C-alpha cells in the first residue's frame, strides 16, 4: 500500500502498545504482529496489524534485526512519528 | 519461526 506517517503520543510510563514481529535476520520487515487495545498505539488510530514499520523518528528500521528495533523502538518518548506501509 | 517481542 501507500507509504504513510503516522504520529503516536504516549506517556513515560506506558509502553507503544504494539508487538512485533520480523526483522532482517528472518528475510522480512519489522512488521506490527498486534495493537493492544486501549494502548498509544491503539489511541493514535493510524498503525494496524500488517503494518512495516519502515521508520521512527526518522530512524531507518528497513535493515534492521528484530532486537535492534526493540531497542530503537523503547528509547522513543513522547510524540513520536512512525513511517509505516501495509503490504 | 519468528520471534515476537511486546513493545
Amino acid at each position: 500500500g501507500p507509504i504513510r506517517k503516522v504520529l503516536l503520543l504516549k506517556e513515560d510510563h506506558e509502553g507503544l502498545g504494539i508487538s512485533i514481529t520480523g526483522g532482517k535476520e528472518h528475510g522480512v520487515p519489522i512488521l506490527i504482529s498486534e495493537i493492544h487495545p486501549g494502548q498509544p498505539a491503539d489511541r493514535c488510530g493510524g498503525l494496524h496489524v500488517g503494518d512495516a514499520i519502515l521508520a521512527v523518528n526518522g530512524v531507518n528500521l528497513r535493515d534492521t534485526k528484530h532486537k535492534e528495533a526493540v531497542t530503537i523502538l523503547s528509547q522513543q518518548r513522547g510524540e513520536i512519528e512512525f513511517e509505516v506501509v501495509y503490504v | 519461526r519468528w520471534p515476537t517481542s511486546i513493545l
